[PDB]
RNA sequence: AAAAAAAAAAAA
RNA sequence: AGGAGUGGAGCCUGCGGCUUAAUUUGACUCAACACGGGAAACCUCACCCGGCCCGGACACGGACAGGAUUGACAGAUUGAUAGCUCUUUCUCGAUUCCGUGGGUGGUGGUGCAUGGCCGUUCUUAGUUGGUGGAGCGAUUUGUCUGGUUAAUUCCGAUAACGAACGAGACUCUGGCAUGCUAACUAGUUACGCGACCCCGGUCGGCGUAACUUCUUAGAGGGACAAGUGGCGUUCAGCCACCCGAGAUUGAGCAAUAACAGGUCUGUGAUGCCCUUAGAUGUCCGGGGCUGCACGCGCGCUACACUGACUGGCUCAGCGUGUGCCUACCCUACGCCGGCAGGCGCGGGUAACCCGUUGAACCCCAUUCGUGAUGGGGAUCGGGGAUUGCAAUUAUUCCCCAUGAACGAGGAAUUCCCAGUAAGUGCGGGUCAUAAGCUUGCGUUGAUUAAGUCCCUGCCCUUUGUACACACCGCCCGU
């Protein structure tokens, strides 16, 4: 997600810019398993740094 | 200032209730959206509060865009003797 | 009426339409992903956001 | 302050008394007798009047017109 | 907005930073604070009723927000609570010399 | 017939 | 040494000036002038003309349910069906009307009160302790005569050794591992089927046995002046060559000290001054920021044949894509119309759908023929479509007419060393309608040089000082 933005609050001053960007990273893993796993899954290893989602087709 | 009294008080049961509201700074606004269920406006909520305010029965802060108060226990006998209910109903910020 | 009157220019468009979720301010908004907020107010909460400098 | 233009003043509602006398007419016997015909409405309620114009008679805060 | 909300309420009860959450029903945040004592308030009610302001302005199912009070370790390693503390001895008022050299010598021995 | 006077006044 | 140019012509934009009831203001050498993310039809708005509401919280004192006041109707009334007034009060029932203090609000003034942020000095390479030495001491050596590098980067002469900041070092991307870990939301190869030609050929046609060869992205390594020869105190380091993917890819942060540099018009960051009901707040309507003897600066189009026009062939990557307030998303397919556009019909909350993003340039085959001409499309008239409450002072687009200046531009001046300048096209911000601006992406792709202090600035050493508020200095005489 590229954002470039000024420097000066202001109309004065040289003209420049920066930039702003993230890395983000998808991983996705299918699993021939029932739900149960699946729930086990979802209750084990919880922390705030990823999340997870769960879909059934 | 001519506004009128159901509303009011609907606005202090609400606040009897729980003593905390938040109200996003918006004179064209016609309606509050957590109390859809009733013609109520904003404009005329924020200045009751702010003369609760110079009443001195709540204190203010102000974050980005929403008003912020806070009951205190002056302000809950305040309610108890506005509303006069008998002292055996609190507020449920001081219960467990 | 007054209270016809008051809202007689409709905000469905235009640049009044929106402004800044901070200092609530009609000047250099960002659209993009729906910041909806002025670019100084951005500068001063972008390391909170998560945004970094890497470029 | 006192411009260059004159401000019209407010509308100063002059204040009338034994208004709430005059609805009804006193005689020997206790019943009623008013002078301004009822509101049929749902909008405004049973005791609510009508105004006395020299033409027609206006609702309050139904704003409705019934002419005749 | 939930940064700036706690930096804004806790400006005198050492407010160092938070640390959010993402749980599905259990969707907590904690505080570290400097003073633990007065960030409950009295039995704990001033934490319930700021639980009850978020859950009211942010929106959520009620029962889904549990916060936790914690003080963190190494006080004078923060230079945001360092901060709020010389802005609580010179609102009083005192020389800037004098409470300079002494937040330095508190970081000095604090380990920096 | 016009000016500008330069000094900020400890180091708790 | 060159290349592209600008300054010349027309057009867009800003500033000055003039004009205007108003043409709102800041910003005047680098370090202001396509700047405030400022492409202003209405809000924007801070400018002018006009009219209502209070948003006077409130403390005290006059008034209190017997009424303190808002909400309106035949009709003069601007501008409106604002009752703002005037004919008439029921309707709201203590929520209040009035006098003083007080309070709030202000894109009002003060950036020379400021905080914070940013620019510039400067991205040049410049600062500082510890110990020891010299000097009575202020102070000086360390920081240097010299050689080298982009670098106070090293070598080395040497009462100097031992360290830190800045640079380097660090991070991100590319350059490649026919290695490793893995891809039905990416594909490849075999097999079967289907379509056509003449036994083989093509299919981004269909389906299912392995795989990462393309793509995708994780862990690792490779490159380090590694080797040879030459120059050089034979040191630091430099040059040429061989093997090897690359023997200088680009970007971020960027030390001490300082500017009366810009921002009270980003903030509910903020001191003082002014004002506050008949408002320098707010709301609504219209106009004006665009206006025109003129002068300056960013940019676009051309001054043609290395070209214009008409058909055919064929080639990408960053991206973006249905909303808390909110309603404005990207589109394929199928008809109507020359066209911009109109109606149905599905997909996508996203490697799946737009999309194999069939982009432009370029290439191939005609027409044109040195003529202000089929170049250039300024100016101008009419008609037709979409957005929005509203397009006149053309919002935008489409169609036909209209065809000016311009024959490569004086003085002067700017940017640039490899996938670089330059010629093109495509995304993002601006956006209801929307790019002559800016930021990126991609195609094609050069001439010249591996140096200098001449110009223009910066930095350092030495020298002189009757200067320390420091030459914008001190100081003599009538
Ligand atoms: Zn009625």
């Amino acid at each position: 997600l590229r954002i470039t933005t000024r420097k000066t609050p202001c109309g004065e001053g040289s003209k420049t810019w920066d930039r702003f960007q993230m890395r983000i990273h998808k991983r996705l893993i299918d699993l021939h398993s029932p739900s149960e796993i699946v729930k086990q899954i979802t209750s084990i290893s919880i922390e705030p740094g990823v999340e997870v989602e769960v879909t059934i087709a | 200032m001519l506004m009128p009294k159901k509303n009011r008080i609907a606005i202090y049961e609400l606040l009897f209730k729980e003593g905390v509201m938040v109200a996003k700074k918006d004179v064209h606004m016609p309606k509050h959206p957590e109390l859809a269920d009733k013609n109520v406006p904003n404009l005329h909520v924020m200045k009751a509060m702010q003369s609760l305010k110079s009443r001195g029965y709540v204190k203010e802060q102000f974050a980005w865009r929403h008003f912020y108060w806070y009951l205190t226990n002056e302000g809950i006998q305040y309610l108890r003797d506005y509303l006069h209910l008998p002292p055996e109903i609190v507020p449920a910020t001081l219960r467990r | 009426g007054h209270q016809q009157l008051y809202w007689s220019h409709p905000r469905k468009f235009g640049q009044g339409s929106r402004s800044c979720r901070v200092c609530s301010n009609r000047h250099g908004l960002i659209r993009k992903y729906g910041l909806n907020m002025c670019r100084q107010c951005f500068r001063q909460y972008a390391k909170d956001i998560g945004f970094i400098k890497l470029d | 302050k006192s411009y260059t233009t004159p401000k019209k003043n407010k509308h100063k509602r002059k204040k009338v008394k034994l208004a709430v006398l005059k609805y009804y007419k006193v005689d020997e016997n206790g019943k009623i007798s008013r002078l301004r015909r009822e509101c049929p409405s749902d909008e405004c309620g049973a005791g609510v009047f009508m105004a006395s114009h020299f033409d027609r008679h206006y609702c309050g805060k139904c704003c409705l017109t019934y002419c005749f | 907005e939930l940064n700036e909300f706690l930096t804004r309420e806790l400006a005198e009860d050492g407010y160092s930073g938070v640390e959010v959450r993402v749980t599905p029903t259990r969707t907590e945040i904690i505080i570290l604070a400097t003073r633990t004592q007065n960030v409950l308030g009295e039995k704990g009610r001033r934490i319930r009723e700021l639980t009850a302001v978020v859950q009211k302005r942010f929106g959520f199912p009620e029962g889904s927000v549990e916060l936790y009070a914690e003080k963190v370790a190494t006080r004078g390693l923060c230079a945001i609570a360092q901060a709020e503390s010389l802005r609580y001895k010179l609102l009083g008022g005192l020389a800037v010399r004098r409470a300079c050299y002494g937040v330095l010598r508190f970081i000095m021995e604090s380990g920096a």
